[PDB]
Order: C-alpha cells, then structure tokens, then sequence
RNA sequence: AAAUAUUGGCGAGAGACCGAUAGCGAACAAGUACAGUGAUGGAAAGAUGAAAAGAACUUUGAAAAGAGAGUGAAAAAGUACGUGAAAUUGUUGAAAGGGAAGGGCAUUUGAUCAGACAGGCCAGCAUCAGUUUUGGUGGCA
RNA sequence: GACGUAAGUCAAGGAUGCUGGCAUAAUGGUUAUAUGCCGCCCGUCUUGAAACACGGACCAAGGAGUCUAACGUCUAUGCGAGUGUUUGGGUGUAAAACCCAUACGCGUAAUGAAAGUGAACGUAGGUUGGGGCCUCGCAAGAGGUGCACAAUCGACCGAU
RNA sequence: ACUAAUCGAACCAUCUAGUAGCUGGUUCCUGCCGAAGUUUCCCUCAGGAUAGCAGAAGCUCGUAUCAGUUUUAUGAGGUA
RNA sequence: AAGCGUGUUACCUAUACUCUACCGUCAGGGUUGAUAUGAUGCCCUGACGAGUAGGCAGGCGUGGAGGUCAGUGACGAAGCCUAGACCGUAAGGUCGGGUCGAACGGCCUCUAGUGCAGAUCUUGGUGGUAGUAGCAAAUAUUCAAAUGAGAACUUUGAAG
C-alpha cells in the first residue's frame, strides 16, 4: 500500500493530437512535431499545440485584427501567424501590405490581403521560410465572445445571459427581475 | 447510430446506469414544468429569474411588419456599393459625383452610427437615421435624403 | 523451423469458466463478469474461481505464438499462401475449414515448394 | 482471403548476441581433495566404492584409480561433487598420470591400451598400499550407512 | 375545375422491413376450429425426395409390426418424412462413491493429445552476475 | 571503471562454458480420479443475506433506455459577416444524383412596459500581468512589442 | 341479499400501452477513474430541486499559486 | 502446565515490505538529408495497479447495407455434435473428426427490432415426485358352453 498524495494514472488533460481526421492537418502536425523536437525555438511548440486545438478554441482572426496588430510599433514587417481561419472585415478601409500565414483563408480575406500587395501562406511554407518562427507575430481570435460563453456561470447577481428561446416581454422579465414583482435577482 | 450509444455498453450491467437505489421511475418529480413555484423553485429562481409574473402592456393584434426596420451601421454603409465599383468612388472623393446609396432597396429601415466611414461624400437615402449617423455622414461631406 | 524466441509462458493455462456454469445447464461457460451485489466471485473470497484480468497478459515477444514458434495465418488458396513467401520463419499456414479436399492438395504442394509450414496438413485427406 | 493480411510484417533477421563478460577461470577444488586421498564414490555403477584420487583433469573431473586389481574400479573420471574425501592418503609420487586427460576417455569390448594403462598404475599404487596395514582390504570393502550413522557428525 | 386528403375499394411498382414464437389474428379448408345465452372472445397448424421411384417379393407374427429383399444420390430422407440442438431418457463403455454433490491451488495415478533432429526434452558440474540465508575467522575503537 | 609501463585483459551499462540421457508421450497439455488445505446459492432490496427475507424444478426460443419535435454543453466538417441547394423550379440513367431564382430563418444591435432612442475624447483608452516575437547579451539577464485570457479604472448605446 | 360459479354497482368492447413518488426485471469483455446517505427549499418525511462528493472534455500556462503540517510573531475563546 | 504474572531469545507465516521478471495504465523523453520504408510506428526512462453506485475508454459477438478479397462451396456452404488441437487476460477466434445438404465468409465502412439466468417473465417442450396418491358410495356375483389370437367383463344357458 501507498498513501497516494495525487490521483493515480491521471491523464494530462491536454490534447496531444488533433481530434480531426484531416490528413493534411496531420501532415502539418507531423511537420511541427519534428520542428518542435529538433529545434529549441518556442514558436514551433506553440504552433504545434495550436494545431491540436478545437474549433471554439481557435476563433477566427479578422484581417482588421491583423492590421491592428501590424500597427504595433516595430511589427509592421512581421509575418503574422494564425493557426486557424482568417476572415474578411469590410469595416477597415486601408489594409497594409504584409505576409500572413494561416491554416485557412476566406475568399474575401485572401483577396483583401493580396489586393494590399501582401501574401497568403500555408503553415508549411512558413516552416520553410521561418523554421524557428523568425520575425513572426502569432495572433489569436477572441475566445470569450462566443454566444455560448454568455450563459456560463448563470446565477443571482451574476449578470449573465439566461438560456432562453424566445425573448422580449413575457419571457423572464418579471418576478425575480424587478422589485415591483417580488425582487430583483 | 445505436452501436455507439452507452446502452450497448450497459448490456450485462443490471441497472442500465440508472442506479440500484434511485431506481429509474416514471415521473418522480412531476411532468413538464410541474412544481416551478413549489419543489422546483430554487432551480427556477436561479436559472430563470423573471419567469413567473406579469410585465407591461398588452398589444392586441400585433403585426410585426409595422415594426420592420433593419438597422445598418456606418461601418457597413459602404458595403452596399458593389466591390467592383467601390474603389472608384473611394478614390477621387468629391461632390457633383457622389455615390447614391439607397439603404431601403438594400433592405434597411434605419442608419445607425457605429461610425468611422472614409472621408468620401455619399448620398444616403434612408427612412430613418440616428442623430450621430447623420453627423458623421455630413462630416464626411455627404448628406442624408429622407425617403419613404 | 521458427525464428528463435524466448520461452513461452502463459501465466494462466486454465480456461476462465463462468461461475455456476457447472451448476446450471442454462449458464454457459463463456466468461461473464459477476455483477451481483453479494457475489463471492466478484468480491474475490478465498477458494473461489479466478477472474480474467490484465495482469495475466502474455509477454509481447511471445504473444500469438504457437508452441512451434509461428503465428497462424488462415489461408483460403494459393494466393493467400504466397502472402507468406518471405515470412516462413514467423508464420505458418492454416488451411481454412471450408476449403475442399482437392484445393487442399494444391495448397499443400505449393506450401511444400515454398517451405511454408502448414498447421493442419491432414484436413480432408484420403488416408 | 480467409485472413486479410498484416499491413507490415516483422523482420526475419536474426539478431547477434551482445558481447558477454563471462571469462572462464580455473575451478578451485575443496581442500580435502589432494591427490592420493581415498575417495568414497556416492553415485554411479561403482556406488560405495573406495578409490584413490590421482589427478584433477581439465574438464574438472577427478581421475580415480581405486586399483582395478583391488576392487575392480578402472581408471575413470568422477565429479568432485559426487565424492567423499577421506583422511586416509597414499602417496602418488611413484605413478605417472600425465598421459591421461579428456581425450583419453572419449566415447567413440574393452580396448587394448587401457589394460596396460591400468596395469602400470596399479603397480605403483599397490606397492604403497601394501605398506600400511589393512588398507588393501579397506579399499576392497564398500562403504554404506549403518543404522544410526549421522553423516553430519561422521568423520571421513 | 385545379393545386389538398385518403389505415376503405380496384389496378400497379417498390424496400438497408419480418422471415413461421417473427411478419397482419391468419404464409395452411383463418376470423377457421373452439368458448360463451349473449354482446363478443378466438387459436394451433409451412419444408420426404429431382422424381413416389411411397418399399414388389420372402419369412415370423392373430395383427400392428419385425427381419430380409428392394427404390432412391442418400432411408443417418419411410408421409410419426430436410436438418434435427437442449432439457429429459435407454443401452454400452470408463470412473468415483461411510449423512449431498459441484468448485480453487498443487501434485500422484490412469486415459488421451500436439509438435520436433534440416537443436527439440530433461538434467549435472564450473566460473560469474543480481538478490538473499546460514557459518568460520582477522583487524580496530 | 579496474588491472597492466604498453600489448591487451577483467567479476566493469543483465550467463556463459563444459558434459550426459532422451528425442518420446519421457517433459508438457487436456481430462477423470485421489490426496492436503481451502470454498455456504445465485440474483435482489438493504446499515447489515448463506439466511428461518423475496424470485428461481429444468431446457430452448422470445424478452426491456427506442424513435421523434424542440433544445444545452462538447466534438468533427463546410463556408464565414454571413450561412442554410432539397417549399418549390430545372433536370435525370427517375423516390437517387446534378443545377437554381425570389424569399424566409438564424446571425451581423442593443435597450425600454411603451412611446421611442440607439453604440470611437483617445493609435477602439489607461493600469497590472501575459505566451510568442524583436534587440542587445557566451549565457544569465536586460530592454521593445505585446494577440488570447484575467483583474481593474474609464469612455460609448439604451433605461432611470 | 340476488341480478347466468361475477355484486358495497353485472358482463362485453373501446377510450387504453389509463397514471403510479411504489414492487419486480433490465442481456458481451477488458482497462482507467471513482461516490453519496450531508446543506437549503418544497402538502416536504419511500419523492424532487439545490449545493456537495464523481467522471469526462479539455483550456491557459510551466514549478508558480500553494499546503487537512510545523516554527516565529501576534490575536481571539470562557470548556477542563 | 500446555494455567497466572513477568523477562529473554529462537522460530512460524499475509494479496504487506525489499529485489527480479511479465501485463497493463499514466507520465517524461528519443527517433527523418534511407527514421536502414509500420511516426495512431519503433524505442528509452520512471512511477503506479482495491473498488458498489456511477463516468469514460479500447475491444468481442449478431441481423441487414455500400465497397473490396476477380474470397469459400455439391470434390460439400450453413447448422449441429465432439472430457481432440491451437490463439486471445477476456468477450471470443481458429483447426481436426462426425453428422449434413446449398449456400456462406475475411477486411474497410454503414445501419439496427444487435448479446439473457433470473422479471410468481411469454410460448412451447421436459423432469424428480412416481409406477407413487389412487382407480373403496349405489348389497353380488358364480358354473359351463360358444366365439375369438386373446374372455372376470361379449353371447347363450344354468344359478344366486
Ligand atoms: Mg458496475
Ligand atoms: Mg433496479
Ligand atoms: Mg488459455
Ligand atoms: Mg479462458
Ligand atoms: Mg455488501
Ligand atoms: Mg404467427
Ligand atoms: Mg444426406
Ligand atoms: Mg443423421
Ligand atoms: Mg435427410
Ligand atoms: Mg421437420
Ligand atoms: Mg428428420
Ligand atoms: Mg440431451
Ligand atoms: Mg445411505
Ligand atoms: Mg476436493
Ligand atoms: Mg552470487
Ligand atoms: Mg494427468
Ligand atoms: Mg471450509
Ligand atoms: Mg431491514
Ligand atoms: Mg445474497
Ligand atoms: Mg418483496
Ligand atoms: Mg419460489
Ligand atoms: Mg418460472
Ligand atoms: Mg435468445
Ligand atoms: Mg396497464
Ligand atoms: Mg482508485
Ligand atoms: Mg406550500
Ligand atoms: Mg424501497
Ligand atoms: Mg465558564
Ligand atoms: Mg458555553
Ligand atoms: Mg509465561
Ligand atoms: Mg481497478
Ligand atoms: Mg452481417
Ligand atoms: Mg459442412
Ligand atoms: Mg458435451
Ligand atoms: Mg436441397
Ligand atoms: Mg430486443
Ligand atoms: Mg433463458
Ligand atoms: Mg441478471
Ligand atoms: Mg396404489
């Protein structure tokens, strides 16, 4: 017998592979598993882990988010890296000329980047030209703006969104939401 | 499909995952929303506050079409011009040739002011506009023409 | 012969017969886990039958090996047999139960020509 | 196909052995075993015979000739673990035994040469056996455990 | 009028449907046989063989039938008919058995069985390594 | 690592060497039996079952978390400020597959009972962290940038 | 009491697979993790909701934040 | 004392402790310019293994469906029997022999009316009980012949 301080046989709880069966994604993982092992550049390990992520955990990255990132001083010539999808954003009217490396590009995003004079690159071409992630800018989309996140942690005085089908008057706007009817949460 | 369900794995195990003691029964707490004010009060006040009780005025014979008014913001205002012809107006920004944007034919009732359009004059035809949206359009050199 | 292998250890040669399969004819001997609340077999009381558990697993260097040192490959014709042309030290052919007598003759002669061991070289013979 | 196929087969190559650090070194006999000692045999066709220890061969066998003219035991080999060494000793510095070795006793009607190899050795051994009293009869008698003999207390 | 409906009727085409305890209650002389005064209730029951070629003839028997013979690819297909499981049963063989029997570990005995000679089986000694157990003796504080 | 001046050797990152018998039921497996020791009848409710608690004489076949409407979290996939061809139309090798317009749904705006109003002072803010990247350093470290995310103070929209 | 072996409301069919907080049953194997009978509310006390205990999915990072432990310093307590 | 109090040693044996091996699980690593083509692969290192209710994971089996093996089969498919054999911890899989007579598998996938010892479970079949309980109310039968394979029981006669 052993007085176990920790739970036995506990899995790490981190993805060690993509749940996806996409063969090309698994080839990209084959590439960055090699690069993470045979280089000491932290970029390769970060990209590898991002390659494992689920869909909600790799939100879209907008071209305007990329352009804002390129406004960081000393960052205007960095290769933006997005382990995910880059979407188009018509709310920006001046896009800079830059090389963006991403898993997926939408048609609008690719057209906007190319029309700016820039380049759209796959992650393997990024691995060829920046094996240690040289001069790279990893960008991530907003995880907590998901609709599902609105409803997490619901409870009195927490101010989250109730899980509700129909909205408007008559749908949870009464006793429990105003002092005139009972109380307010 | 059936072969991936836990029913298949529970075969050979007596209680079918329902417990020996609790012993899955028909409707142990009632059917539907029973007891929402009595024995389901805590759940209902925790997750659906405001559920019970009444609220303001009633509207007999409400037709939603009376209220049709899709909003469009200025930051999306220039998307109503097709991409092929958009860049020509964005350059050479001047009056006497300014893009007429009919936001009603685009399916919009009111123009709101989320703001930061380019400094190009545009003629915005709309049923309704917010006060700030008309400020930004005028500041850019355009105008809003009230239509019906 | 077969490739040299370590000694073959089984760790449990005795069949794992189902509890009370000797008691009632309706209970078959195929192993079933006792799930009863009071079961002496489930609770592992002294004197009761042993249950299959992973600790009984065979040495990986010896698992699936016959006492002759070969893994069994089920063969239905000459093409399936010629799958083991370059593998005679690790695999032995076993003719499928439903192969006819005259086809078994063909399989055996081919196997002898290629040096492939046949685990059942007597099925459906005129002897 | 009755059985589809293994996608990738194991290697048919046979691995070489790792180099082994087991150097053979000479056997250290027990102190009780000195050439000329009389030996009780504990096993074999000549069970219980008392013989004379002549030489320690290179295969770790002892070469005994409990004189063939005394108890019929020929020039033969024995394993030192199947032997009791006694305190009684007859000098073997009158007999040549260097002609006897492992290839003398190879497997493949008695042969002619072993008879005079015995009839020369027995001359030298019988000569000193005649000196001390009762030893020739002692070498003729066989050993056995009588009732109440305790070999853990017996001296030999 | 049409676009709509259609567990009835008639006429068609179909199925990742069921396959004789399933599928309609009913694959069959099935809403039949049968129960109930009555309203009603309501089964079970498919398969010899390619073809009866469904066993002429002899013999034992009062006869059923048996034994032969014969037909058939097959009677280990004889209408008590494809295959023909289990429970239960007869016979033969083996074995054990002082108020149950059955089971686990181990081995004896009996019976039974596989593979290999291009090393397979069982051992003995020596010199070592790992882990231990039990002695003898030396030097110091 | 040790030994040897070196050669090389060794008990130093896991057994070799020598020899014998048999090559078959001899070892082994299976099975019946015997012997030693052990072993209460399962299932179930239950704090507690071998129970003088219940079901179970036996055997075969049948026999119980399903489908559907709406939905939550998570995951895969397609496209992405969009998305959804399949109500319908076109077409067909004909319930398939292939093609498609106008709409409609959900999303892209909230808030108020409602009338209504409706989202940049600022590099879309400041502060504290913050992976990664950049510069200097043999390195440590130092400095610049700092996405996601976290805490916090503000700004904007609506209600009051 | 009797009303077709049926009577403190016959029998037949259908609604009807009537509802059941209650009894019984709930069908392969192995591997890993692993409980609760306690809090609050309830015409609640053989039942639920709720929190807790549990699993699973992970995610953000990479030796911190920590800790059913002591020491030092400093509080508090009214039982023996 | 083989009792009581006490002291000393030796000794016995747990699924516990030490070491070694094998299985599995978890963790941390290695491995690409032939990794001398298994990268969900191979390999290195360390630790760990109780379990109802319950959760999850990897597998085994069954009916049907798309694809493949130009798979098996009247020279015998399937089914069934088999103290004959082999593989797997196991679900199970495979082979031999007998019976048998017409269809059926392996693999990759799809799908479900998909796995039974229990439900006083349904239907059907079958036991022990057991050649057992019994076949005892209504007073009562008997002789002979005939018939017949066979007569307590049929017929006729006689009689009661
Ligand atoms: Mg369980
Ligand atoms: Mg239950
Ligand atoms: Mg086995
Ligand atoms: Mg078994
Ligand atoms: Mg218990
Ligand atoms: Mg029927
Ligand atoms: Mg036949
Ligand atoms: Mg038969
Ligand atoms: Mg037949
Ligand atoms: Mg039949
Ligand atoms: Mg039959
Ligand atoms: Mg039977
Ligand atoms: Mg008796
Ligand atoms: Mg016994
Ligand atoms: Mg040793
Ligand atoms: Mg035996
Ligand atoms: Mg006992
Ligand atoms: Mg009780
Ligand atoms: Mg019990
Ligand atoms: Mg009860
Ligand atoms: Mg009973
Ligand atoms: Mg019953
Ligand atoms: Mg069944
Ligand atoms: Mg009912
Ligand atoms: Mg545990
Ligand atoms: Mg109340
Ligand atoms: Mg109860
Ligand atoms: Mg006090
Ligand atoms: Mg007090
Ligand atoms: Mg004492
Ligand atoms: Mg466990
Ligand atoms: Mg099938
Ligand atoms: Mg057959
Ligand atoms: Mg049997
Ligand atoms: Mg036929
Ligand atoms: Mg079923
Ligand atoms: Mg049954
Ligand atoms: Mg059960
Ligand atoms: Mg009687």
């Amino acid at each position: 017998g052993i007085d176990h301080t920790s739970k036995q046989h506990k899995r790490s709880g981190h993805r060690t592979a993509p749940k996806s069966d996409n063969v090309y994604l698994k080839l990209l993982v084959k590439l960055y598993t090699f690069l993470a092992r045979r280089t000491d550049a932290p970029f390769n390990k970060v990209v590898l882990k991002a390659l494992f992520l689920s869909k909600i955990n790799r939100p879209p990255v907008s071209v305007s988010r990329i352009a804002r990132a390129l406004k960081q001083e000393g960052a205007a010539n960095k290769t933006v890296v997005v382990v995910g999808t880059v979407t188009d954003d018509a709310r920006i009217f001046e896009f800079p000329k830059t090389t963006v490396a991403a898993l997926r590009f939408t048609a609008g995003a690719r057209a906007k980047i190319v029309k700016a004079g820039g380049e759209c690159i796959t992650l393997d071409q990024l691995a060829v030209r920046a094996p240690k992630g040289q001069n790279t800018l990893i960008l991530r989309g907003p995880r907590n703006s998901r609709e599902a996140v609105r409803h997490f942690g619901m409870g009195p005085h927490k101010g989250k969104a109730p899980r509700i089908l129909s909205t408007g008057r008559k749908f949870e706007r009464a006793r429990g939401r105003r002092r005139s009817k009972g109380f307010k949460v | 499909p059936s072969r991936f369900t836990k029913t298949r794995k529970h075969r050979g195990h007596v209680s079918a995952g329902k417990g020996r003691i609790g012993k899955h029964r028909k409707h142990p707490g009632g059917r539907g929303m029973a007891g929402g004010q009595h024995h389901h009060r805590i759940n209902m006040d925790k997750y659906h506050p405001g559920y019970f009780g009444k609220v303001g005025m009633r509207y007999f014979h409400k037709q939603q079409a009376h209220f049709w008014k899709p909003v469009l913001n200025l930051d999306k205002l220039w998307t109503l011009i097709p991409e092929d012809k958009r860049d020509q107006y964005l350059k050479s920004a001047s009056k006497e040739t300014a893009p007429v944007i009919d936001t009603l034919a685009a399916g919009y009732g009111k123009i709101l002011g989320k703001g930061r359009i380019p400094n190009v004059p545009v003629i915005v035809k709309a049923r309704f506009v917010s006060k700030l949206a008309e400020e930004k359009i005028r500041a850019a050199g355009g105008v809003v023409e009230l239509i019906a | 012969a077969s490739l040299p292998h370590p000694k073959i250890v089984k760790k449990h040669t005795k069949k794992f017969k189902r509890h009370h399969s000797d008691r009632y004819h309706r209970v078959a001997e195929n192993w079933r886990k006792q799930k009863g609340i009071d079961s002496v077999v489930r609770r592992r009381f002294r004197g009761n039958i042993s249950q299959p558990k992973i600790g009984y697993g065979s040495n990986k260097k010896t698992k699936f090996l016959s006492p002759s040192g070969h893994k069994t490959f089920l063969v239905a014709n000459v093409k399936d047999l010629e799958t083991l042309t370059m593998h005679t030290k690790t695999y032995a052919a076993e003719i499928a139960h439903n192969i006819s007598a005259k086809n078994r003759v063909v399989i055996l002669a081919r196997a002898k020509a290629l040096g492939i061991k046949v685990t059942n070289p007597k099925g459906r013979l005129a002897l | 196909s009755a059985q589809k196929a293994p996608k990738w087969y194991p290697s048919e190559d046979v691995a070489a052995l790792k180099k082994t650090r087991k150097a053979a070194r000479p056997q250290k006999l027990r102190a009780s075993l000195v050439p000329g000692t009389v030996l009780i045999l504990l096993a074999g066709r000549f069970r219980g015979k008392r013989v004379v220890y002549l030489k320690h061969l290179e295969d770790n066998t002892l070469l005994i000739s409990g004189p063939f003219k005394v108890n019929g035991v020929p020039l033969r080999r024995v394993n030192a673990r199947y032997v009791i060494a006694t305190s009684t000793k007859v000098s073997v510095e009158g007999v040549n035994v260097e002609k006897f070795n492992v290839e003398y006793f190879a497997k493949e009607e008695i042969k002619a040469e072993r008879v005079e190899d015995q009839k020369v050795v027995d001359k030298a051994l019988i000569a000193e056996i005649k000196k001390t009293p009762l030893l020739k009869q002692y070498l003729s008698a066989s050993f056995s455990l009588k009732n109440g003999d305790k070999p853990h207390m017996l001296k030999f």
